[PDB]
């Protein structure tokens, strides 16, 4: 088996060589880092109606194929997972607050 | 009567559908006001849950949201085609998960005055409005406990003046029912389960599970308890009982008109968990509130 | 920031009466409320685990919860105290984001070694109520004061000071 320790200061991403539950933290976890998205995907929660749970499968689909969002210790199921051929931990926009939605 | 527990044992099915029910609730947005939430059941796999809210005064159209126990989103609000009224529909993919629903006027911001909403909360029902039997089935939010409190007072043992504080001595009661609290008299034989020369802090620190801890708001120093107990029944029926002698500062003496002035002594008693737990619900009249003493009194 | 900053919190305190003044041992007892607020996501926790959304410490001081948590907290004391301080609805909040709050309400007898009494009785007295950070500046530091209540309060009938 193959373990390896996270963490990040502000969850932006860190990939993993390709040649799961939370230590600590409120992070609620899930080639090339999307630096603006992060940016767009902000703005566009904020006002927005009937959206936030769609933003999601909207725009952060194009990662797909690793598509295994924790979420919390709910899953608590291992993943054998599948490559098809032969060949960003973290940064789950969620919400904390309950007198206030602020994602 | 009838019995309520967790059990095991050394599946099938119910039925073609889980029971489906549904109500209601009149939601006041206000200046000191203008934010809601409301908790839920379990909601067993499988279990879908319906919300909507009107307006009923005017169509301010306050938006909805549903989040999970922490308050994680897990369903978004879309209106309807129609004119007024909203729909929220969300079908949950995991045991013992927790809903909570917000309601909030963040766009809407302007304060003119107070405003009433119906808020109709369904679970495993597809019901377009709350049709019929709305109050047959059981309640879909998570409803406060309700304990029953009642005060006595012994004597004024002091009024000090100068501090502007009195000490009194009396007796305090409450009584709920928290089934958690519930036992089979099976195992330890007896009909009552009892706690003594502890607070209820203690005992709910001794026992893990909420408890409607109280402070005297006006204490002053270490309040001198005497029996003190707490009898639990199987049917999750709580009495707590304590004989209290308390100083209780009073920033509210006006001696201007000493001798003639006449004083309010208030004894308030501040449950420590929020309304969403426990509320005091209604005063218990066990014994008289002044009690009778024999000579004259200074008070 | 490459260098540790140090956490910032904010402290308020407001004072509903003056108990009474001891002025042969120069000393003056006040009831209050007192109120801390840091950022200190050390301190957060994700809701999925315990399934709220705040964790909550009761009847224990910040020196008890630091204790029993392992982790710095911004630990106070009323400097001038005399005696045990009676301490009441005694609460620290904390949320996933790190935000954590202390809640307060005290009766405190505070030594004062600045009444001047020469001019009694048309002398006027400055009773300070001072509350120092347990903890180097390099660590915490009173950053700003909430005005969340009034400081003085009002009071019905007339009053000694």
């Amino acid at each position: 088996v193959q373990h390896f320790t996270g963490y990040i200061e502000d969850g932006r991403g860190i990939f993993y060589s390709l040649p799961m539950q939370n230590t600590g933290g409120n992070l609620d976890p899930l080639e090339i880092d999307p630096a603006v998205s992060l940016g767009q995907v902000l703005e566009k929660a904020l006002a927005s109606e009937n959206d936030l749970i769609s933003e999601l499968t909207a725009v952060a689909d194009r990662i797909f194929l690793g598509w295994d969002d924790d979420g919390g210790k709910g899953y608590s199921a291992s993943l054998e997972f599948t490559i098809p051929r032969d060949g960003f931990a973290g940064s789950t926009i969620t919400n904390q607050r309950l007198d206030k939605f602020q994602p | 009567t009838y019995t309520t527990g967790s059990f095991q044992l050394i599946l099938a099915s119910l039925e073609i559908k889980p029971e489906a029910h549904v109500q209601e609730l009149e939601i006041r947005l206000d200046k000191d006001t203008r934010y809601l939430t409301q908790h839920t059941r379990n909601l067993q796999p499988g279990d879908t849950f319906h919300a909507l809210v009107e307006p009923i005064g005017e169509a301010p159209l306050p938006r909805l949201r549903l989040t999970d126990s922490g308050g994680k989103p897990l369903a978004f609000g879309l209106i309807d085609q129609p004119g007024e009224s909203v729909e929220l529909n969300y079908t949950c993919d995991q045991d013992i998960c927790e809903l909570v629903v917000h309601v909030d006027g963040t766009d809407g911001q302007k304060d003119s005055g107070e405003a009433v909403y119906r808020l109709l909360v369904g679970i495993n029902a597809p019901n377009l409005r709350e049709s019929g039997q709305t109050p047959v089935g059981s309640s879909v939010f998570l409803e406060s406990d309700l304990v029953t409190v009642g005060l006595a007072v012994d004597q004024i043992v002091g009024v000090d003046q100068r501090s502007e504080n009195f000490s009194v001595v009396g007796t305090l009661k409450l009584s709920w029912h928290d089934p958690k609290l519930g036992f089979s008299p099976d195992q330890c034989g007896c009909t009552v389960k009892s706690f003594e020369d502890a607070s209820i802090r203690a005992v709910a620190g001794e026992i893990n599970l909420p408890l409607p801890s109280f402070s005297f708001y006006n204490q002053q120093g270490n309040r001198w308890s005497q029996n003190q107990v707490i009898f639990v029944t199987p049917d999750g029926r709580a009495s707590y009982f304590e004989r209290f002698t308390v100083t209780l500062q009073a920033p509210d003496f006006d001696f201007l008109a000493y001798p003639f002035d006449r004083q309010k002594f208030s004894i308030k008693v501040d449950l420590a968990v929020p309304t969403n737990m426990f509320i005091f619900n209604e005063i218990e009249r066990f014994q008289q509130v002044v009690g009778d003493q024999l000579g004259e009194e200074e008070w």
